[PDB]
């Protein structure tokens, strides 16, 4: 189509250069933009840009190249706030509206500075028999897998930050309604590091 | 807000009704274009407005109509409203000398089947494990909303009255609880990790929100349980020296 992007997801480390490129057809597009969009929200104009070369705006730089009809992002020092979808946008004449490529999903990744990857079973505040499982302080290298079973759910990794003590960590969750069900079993599924810790 | 402005925020229908949709440009904008996003995809363009005139249209068929009035606001307005016209739908606005093109905050449009496919989400709190705060000596609550239909809430964790955001990570998409499905209900988790002496004190109270948008008043309800309106959820776990 008029617009061409990657989803990914990309992954970049964090602190790493994150890149992300843009192609388009139209040889008569006179203006380029890339915009941000968080889960659950709108997207944000980042950057635009209209002619050949770079523009630079504090960590980010856009590069345009209109005989090659590409455009770029470059995101120096990634952090983890800039894990988002980025959208590049191009006004074909002047006034028109913006298309948009599909948007590329990028997840900056922190190194985990003392791996400590374990399963814990969590009880309910509210009664004993009701429990979900933390597979947590894993690695960044650590896919987790989505469940096999229909009745067992998973979510994907999340990263967060204790920030008064620059401290991050990785955690998946999952839960199911079986009794069968044991966290020992939970994340069978995904190639789990050797040295996971499983309590109860 | 001088902001771009729409509204309403959601908008829950069945087949072959119809919505409007209101938007109210960036004040100093006189432009509006108004775009489709899926999950998954860039935002579709589906018409822009400048001088009440509808200057551009992208590939979106007839049943998809709108309107600028004099003072620079629009409405779109489509019917017929079909299962996959459920999207995000977004107002963007722009003048006719800058580059700039703004997103408002988007109506987010679900069309189902039957209105009993809406319900509100039951949400708990799980306290820390022993064995957590004994290995690392920082404790992870979790926070799970499940059963939820349409798939949009907003999870928001309190300490002792106040929201926090530090140690905080809530998934970015729902989970669908019955993949196969169409109208399944979805669930969310959200982690929320203080350091074990901070879990260890009971005066300390701990209050996962959850914002559901449902129906409101518009709505017909006859069925037994209760009328899924747009509510808030919580749950609650206090700390203990354990």
């Amino acid at each position: 189509k008029e617009v061409e992007q990657n989803s990914g997801p990309l992954s970049v480390p964090e602190g790493a250069i994150a890149s992300l490129n843009c192609t388009y057809s139209d040889r008569g597009s006179q203006s380029f933009f890339w915009y941000r969009q968080y889960s659950g929200k709108s997207p944000e104009l980042i950057m635009f840009i209209y002619s050949n070369g770079d523009k630079e705006d504090g960590r980010f730089t856009a590069q345009l190249n209109k005989a090659s009809q590409y455009i770029s992002l470059l995101i120096r020092d990634s952090k983890l706030s800039d894990s988002a979808t980025y959208l590049c946008a191009v006004r074909t004449n002047s006034g028109y509206a913006l298309n948009f490529g599909k948007g590329t999903s990028l997840l900056v990744t922190p190194h985990i500075q003392k791996p400590d990857p374990a399963v814990y079973q969590l009880r309910d505040s509210k009664s004993s028999d009701k429990s979900v499982c933390l597979f947590t302080d894993f690695d960044s290298q650590t896919n987790v897998s989505q469940s096999k079973d229909s009745d067992v759910y998973i979510t994907d990794k999340c990263v967060l930050d204790m920030r008064s003590m620059d401290f991050k960590s990785n955690s998946a969750v999952a839960w199911s309604n079986k009794s069968d069900f044991a966290c020992a079993n939970a994340f069978n599924n995904s190639i789990i590091p050797e040295d996971t810790f499983f309590p109860s | 807000d001088a902001g771009v402005t729409q509204s309403p925020t959601h908008l829950i229908k069945t087949r072959g009704q119809q919505v409007t949709l209101r938007c109210s440009p960036k004040q100093g904008h006189d432009t509006v274009s108004w775009y489709q996003q899926a999950l998954g995809q860039g935002p579709q363009f589906i018409f822009q407005y400048y001088e009440e005139e509808e200057r551009q249209r992208g590939n979106f068929p007839d049943r998809f109509s709108g309107h600028q009035f004099p003072n620079y606001s629009s409405e779109l307005n489509v019917n017929a409203l079909l299962l996959g016209d459920s999207a995000l739908y977004l107002c963007a606005s722009s003048d006719t000398v800058s580059y700039e093109q703004y997103f408002g905050p988007g109506t987010r449009l679900t069309v189902t089947e039957d209105l009993k496919n809406v319900f509100p989400p039951e949400v708990a709190v799980f306290e820390p494990s022993e064995a957590e705060i004994s290995h690392t000596q920082k404790a992870t609550l979790v926070c799970l909303a499940t059963g939820f239909y349409p798939d949009h809430v907003e999870l928001s964790w309190w300490v002792n009255g106040k929201e926090v955001h530090s140690g905080v990570c809530t998934d970015p998409q729902p989970l669908k609880e019955q993949p196969a499905l169409n109208d399944s209900r979805y669930a969310l988790s959200s982690r929320l990790r203080v350091s074990a002496t901070f879990w260890q004190d009971p005066r300390n109270h701990f209050r996962c929100q959850v914002q559901f948008y449902g129906l409101s008043e518009n709505d017909e309800w006859t069925q037994d349980r209760a009328k899924p309106v747009t509510q808030i959820v919580s749950a609650e776990a206090w700390g203990r020296a354990d």
